[PDB]
């Protein structure tokens, strides 16, 4: 489940 | 001074002048126009239900729109009417960047975290090309004049070209935790912009360089202290960091509490501070006007974003005053505040729930 | 679903560019003029000018050159299309006929860089070894050339220096150089590089650079037995070559600044240079021998020769003759002889051409066309009868024209600039006339001030009655003649609006109202208002103008008190206005065209239709119910429509465009007449000075002309290798997409001109039609114009 907000995605 | 007024302009314009920039002065004044007029927003239908929005990027001239989507999906609209034309459909996971090509037609690529480039060709055609440890791609560029693309994988750059099905450079960055996030270039293609993390022993930050590519001599990332132009600053992707469309200016978001700022890049005064700013820790995304005059600063966390005019040239914190204010027209973030390349068209920001809209401005 | 026909009936007459050398034969002196997409071709004779040869091209021709390579006997020629084309001609003389042979033709053309606000400048090296190509900002170009560059190949090289105004080969070198003056914020400067074409890189630079003054413009390149550059500007001559600089300061040079030159003698003793004013100047050059040595130059001194009219393209031809192209009047044909006549001259007259110049406003009345021409101190009314062309000379600039056919007498609005220590310089004709009223309206060192008044042209011998000057500061933009309301009595309707010289755009104007009743002019109503009224046209019976992005319907009561209506602030600088009959009326401005509607039910305006895809306008016309006519500034033209759907939300409302082509001129005005089978007739005219005519057939004979159109392309030979679809598609600086709709009109009207073996090729296959019988629809369309 990847997090709808760009600030908690990880990458 | 080269006429200040449209009257003496239009005349001059009539008998065959076309002195100085009268085109320019006409473009500025119709961007200092649509300053004291209202917006309203209009919403576009998408085929699917996407759930979030990412990122946005144009058409190589001025007529399109892309879109990325956590679906896994990138859909492009049209500007001037506001439907869906087409829908590429294809990725594993949610894409993170385009980077629409700049010259020829049509030709968009795309990445993935996965390890997945495209490069669709929108009227059918579709490449693949694979990592080899599954890492994410933080972002490409293409290259104007040449047959070049550039892939920020992990700490890499690949140097590809659309003809093999390899590429024929690799160029490394010592240690192995000093990971790259972008590559964008210059809109002629002379320079380059590295965007690679900063070792330390608290919150990681970036150094941005200023690479030279006119003979297409290969960039050497393995030294720390050549050719540094900011220093300290952050970054989340590739709408946080933008250069106008002359390339003489260069935002950023430098810390320390964030404050903006923004740098000349001329050759003479390479590297100067210039108009600076005060802002609070939820500031996502940084937009210049088309001339180089008007700042918008997308907020996340009702109010959307902010605008700003460059007043004073050299300093202090009088330099650009609130002069604009835009509303969601109803828990809604937003993640994009990209404006329009015409010089004053309106305006187009993402939205946390899925919705990509296109405000215009209008009279009372 | 739209078809039109454009046809030219005047072919241009402005020059932008002249040269001269030696291109029929070895033994003989020729004159090329090429006006905006022409090339005349003359033969200079003692007794004057003869032309032997006048060809069209596809496209306008932005640059000129004529070189001569080693081991030839004539010259070539060099054009290069605004459309970025390139070829290189010459000259065949094969018994009586006269054709020009094609040997190097491509296209060079970047789709990174912007265009400068310069022009397109064209260098040629001396020594016939490179040619310069400043088309980009920022970016050089070089042709090489070793008679192996048959398609034209180049090399892009970086600048530094964004900022560059004139761009010169040096003489006397050993190697290709150049210089320039570029401006940054410092003040402008001179620096020189040397061009390597086997390296592809500038290496060294013979000499450092200097400082010059803050309005130099101009770099002349002096010949082999002096060696240098010499730079023109703002009362500043100077001179560096190598380790010397000679400067002067002649008061003679301020009040106007120089714009063209030519060299004289083929030794650099002479040289000729011009202003926009006339003051047809004179440089002189002092040589000394210095022992056993090379020259060295002493002085340097200006002198005055006398007046012609304004100059955009100089030449020296022979014995003395000079002739002076223009742009903004007529070219002259002047001697200059060693002598001095009364009030102290050097030049004398002889030959004086035809231009039509600059067409600000065009009228049509009973078929006949009036129509201002000109600016400045050269330019006037025109009557192009049926073509006779008259000239009415008056010495001011025109804005505007109307008529009236209770009076027998026009009105038009000039211009006239005057200096102060407010005397004016010459007799115009604005103030020489039997009656002047100053308008009397309690409402509201060294410069040059505009005044601007109305004055009545009567039409009988072309007399000048009554003048009318305005206030100070206040500029005049729109007129109109009409009835008003229930008032039998024809009145005269001026729009104004002050500007000032500093900040922004007006923010005031007035509506004054005029009658010429018996013997002058009176004011009945003011109605100051806010703003610029840029247009404005009668309607049903109401004032309707444009106030600064807004539009206004304005009544009219018994006794005279103008009062408004309604309101429709919608619209960003809305200037141009046209209406048909009907509750139509359109905009522009900031945007394509929009369609609104009045309903008499109920005083509001109802928006109908609105157009997207922003495209600058310079004059729109309504053709007959819902084709719509519009000119952007980008040489173009395109066709809207009504887009009959059904949808209340995305139908009705949008205009699609079903037609595009490229003129390649800049409409300035359209109107409503003929002056001699389709059905209506508009008229237009063009910046450069031409005539044309848009006509409409229904559906059958597009189907007919198209399908020759393209047939048509494979039988003529294009002059420089076009194929006529490059040249005729809607090219802006992004967009670039195939013209479907108008016919090529001047292509469909050269078929009568092929010679008869050459006929049977086209219409081979389509009863199956002949010759004879297709020789006679082109006879039909040869008699709109």
């Amino acid at each position: 489940c990847t997090p709808t907000d760009v600030r908690d995605v990880d990458i | 001074v080269p006429e200040k007024n449209a009257v003496r302009i239009l005349w001059g314009r009539e008998r065959g002048a076309r002195a100085m920039g009268a085109q320019r002065l006409l473009q500025e004044l119709v961007e200092d126009k649509t300053r004291w007029m209202k917006w309203e927003g209009k919403r576009v239908e998408l085929p699917d239900s996407p759930r979030s929005t990412f990122l946005l990027a144009f058409s190589p001239d001025r007529t399109l729109l892309a879109s990325t989507h956590v679906n896994h999906n990138i859909y492009i609209t049209e500007v001037k009417t506001g439907k869906c034309v087409h829908s590429l459909i294809g990725h594993r996971r949610t894409p993170w960047c385009v980077t629409f090509h700049p010259t020829i037609s049509g030709l968009i690529a795309s990445g993935c975290l996965d390890g997945e480039v495209r490069i669709w060709d929108l009227h059918g055609g579709s490449e693949s090309w694979f990592t080899d440890s599954n890492n994410a791609i933080a972002s490409l560029a293409f290259h104007p004049t040449a047959q070049l693309l550039l892939i920020a994988t992990a700490n890499e750059i690949h140097f590809w070209d659309w003809s093999r099905r390899e590429p024929f450079a690799v160029v490394k960055t010592a240690s192995e935790m000093e990971r790259v996030r972008l590559v964008r270039f210059d809109p002629l293609g002379h320079y380059l912009l590295t965007a690679i993390v900063n070792p330390s022993n608290a919150n990681t930050t970036y150094r941005l360089q200023w690479w030279d590519f006119t003979k297409f001599d290969l960039p050497e990332i393995s030294n720390a202290s050549v050719n540094v132009l900011v220093q300290n600053c952050k970054i989340y992707n590739d709408a946080s960091c933008d250069i106008s469309a002359d390339g003489q200016l260069l935002a950023a978001f430098i810390p320390s509490e964030g404050i903006l700022a923004v740098y000349s890049l001329a050759p003479h005064n390479l590297g100067e501070m210039l108009y600076t700013k005060r802002f609070g820790p939820n500031a996502i995304s940084v937009s210049l006007s088309p001339m180089g005059r008007y700042v918008m600063v997308g907020l996340a966390s009702h109010m959307v974003a902010q605008v700003f005019r460059l007043q004073q040239a050299h300093g202090g914190e009088t330099s650009m005053r609130r002069v604009f204010n835009v509303l969601y027209p109803m828990h809604v973030s937003i993640n994009s505040a990209r404006w329009l390349p015409e010089p004053g068209l309106g305006l187009a920001y993402g939205t946390n729930k899925g919705d990509l809209v296109i405000c215009r401005p209008e009279a009372l | 679903m739209s078809y039109n026909y454009v046809v030219t009936a005047q072919k241009p007459t402005a020059v932008n560019g002249c040269v001269t050398g030696h291109f029929t034969s070895a033994e003989d002196l020729n004159l090329l003029i090429a006006k905006n997409t022409r090339l005349e071709i003359y033969v200079v004779t003692a007794e004057g000018l003869r032309p032997v040869k006048e060809v069209g091209m596809y496209g306008k021709i932005a640059v000129m050159e004529l070189f001569r390579p080693k081991g030839e006997s004539k010259d070539l020629l060099f054009i290069l299309t605004a459309k970025y084309n390139a070829c290189i001609l010459e000259y065949k003389q094969s018994g009586e006929s006269i054709d020009i042979i094609t040997r190097a033709h491509g296209n060079v053309q970047d789709r990174i860089g912007r265009p400068s606000e310069t022009g397109i400048i064209g260098i040629i090296d001396p020594e016939c070894r490179m040619i310069g190509l400043r088309l980009y900002d920022g970016l050089f170009k070089v042709i090489p050339l070793d008679r192996d560059n048959k398609e034209l190949k180049a090399f892009n090289i970086r600048l530094e220096e964004l900022h560059v105004i004139d761009v010169k080969f040096l003489y006397g070198c050993q190697a290709p150089t150049i210089c320039f003056v570029y401006q940054d914020p410092q003040g402008r400067h001179v620096k020189t590089y040397e061009v390597s074409l086997r390296e592809k890189e500038f290496n060294k630079g013979p000499w450092k650079q200097e400082n010059v003054e803050a309005e130099a413009s101009m770099v002349i390149a002096v010949p082999e037995p002096f060696g240098g550059a010499i730079i023109i500007g703002q009362e500043s001559i100077t001179y560096h070559n190598g380790d010397k600089y000679l400067a002067i300061a002649p008061p003679i040079i301020k009040q106007s600044t120089i714009v063209c030159h030519n060299r004289v003698d083929p030794n650099g003793s002479r040289y000729l240079l011009g202003d926009m004013e006339g003051r047809l100047f004179m440089l002189l050059l002092e040589k000394e021998e210095q022992m056993d040595g090379t020259v060295t130059l002493k002085d340097l001194r200006v002198e005055l020769l006398g007046e012609t009219s304004i100059a955009e393209c100089l030449t020296y031809l022979d014995n003395g003759v000079v002739f002076v192209g223009s742009r903004l009047g007529d070219s002259q044909l002047v001697k200059l002889n060693v002598d001095s006549n009364e009030q102290g001259s050097y030049v004398v007259a002889m030959e004086t051409f035809t231009n039509l110049g600059p067409i600000v406003d065009m009228c049509v009345v009973d078929g006949q066309l009036v129509t201002c021409s000109g600016a400045f101190k050269e330019g006037s009314l025109r009557i192009i009868r049926n073509l006779h062309i008259r000239t009415v000379p008056l010495y001011e600039s025109p804005r505007k024209i109307c008529y009236q056919e209770v009076s027998q007498c026009f009105g038009v609005l000039s211009s006239r600039i005057e200096v102060q220590d407010t005397t004016a310089l010459r007799p115009s004709a604005s103030t020489q006339a039997l009656s002047s009223s100053v308008s009397s309206s309690k409402l509201f060192f060294g410069e040059e001030v505009e005044v601007h008044n109305l004055l009545i042209i009567d039409q009988h011998t072309f007399e000048v009655l009554h003048a009318h000057q305005f206030l100070q500061n206040e500029y005049a933009l729109s007129l109109v003649s009409c009835k008003l309301g229930k008032d039998p009595n024809t009145y005269f309707i001026v729009g104004t609006a002050m500007v000032y010289p500093e900040e922004a755009e007006p923010k005031q104007g007035r509506i004054v109202v005029f009658q010429y009743s018996d013997g002058k002019l009176q004011t009945v109503a003011e109605k100051e208002v806010k703003g610029a009224v840029y247009s404005m046209v009668e309607f049903n019976g109401k004032l309707l103008a444009s106030i600064n992005s807004t539009v206004r319907l304005y009544e009219w009561t018994t006794e005279k008190e103008l009062r408004t209506e309604c309101n429709h602030y919608n619209n960003i600088m809305a200037l141009y206005l046209k209406t048909k009959g009907d509750f139509i009326l359109v905009g522009d401005l900031m945007r394509s065209v929009l369609l609104l509607a009045y309903k008499p039910m109920e005083g509001n305006f109802e928006e109908i239709a609105r157009d997207f895809n922003p495209n600058w306008m310079s004059a729109v016309e309504i053709l007959d119910d819902d084709n719509f006519l519009g000119a952007e500034n980008a040489f173009n033209l395109f066709v809207c429509q009504k887009d009959s759907a059904a949808t209340t939300d995305e139908e009705r409302q949008h205009l699609q465009e079903v037609g595009l082509f490229h003129l390649g001129e800049f409409v300035n005005v359209f109107c409503h007449g003929s002056l001699v089978p389709t059905q209506g007739s508009v008229l237009f005219g063009t910046v450069n000075g031409m005539i044309g005519l848009v006509t409409s057939l229904s559906e059958s004979w597009y189907n007919l002309l198209l399908d020759m159109q393209n047939r048509l392309n494979k039988v003529i030979k294009s002059v420089g290798k076009i194929e006529h679809s490059f040249w005729r598609s809607f090219h802006t600086e992004r967009k670039t997409e195939p013209a479907t709709g108008f016919i090529d009109g001047d292509l469909i009207e050269s078929f009568l001109d092929i010679s008869r073996p050459k006929m049977q090729e086209v219409v081979a296959n389509l009863r199956e039609a002949t010759a004879d019988d297709l020789i006679k629809v082109v006879e039909e369309l040869t008699r709109i114009h």
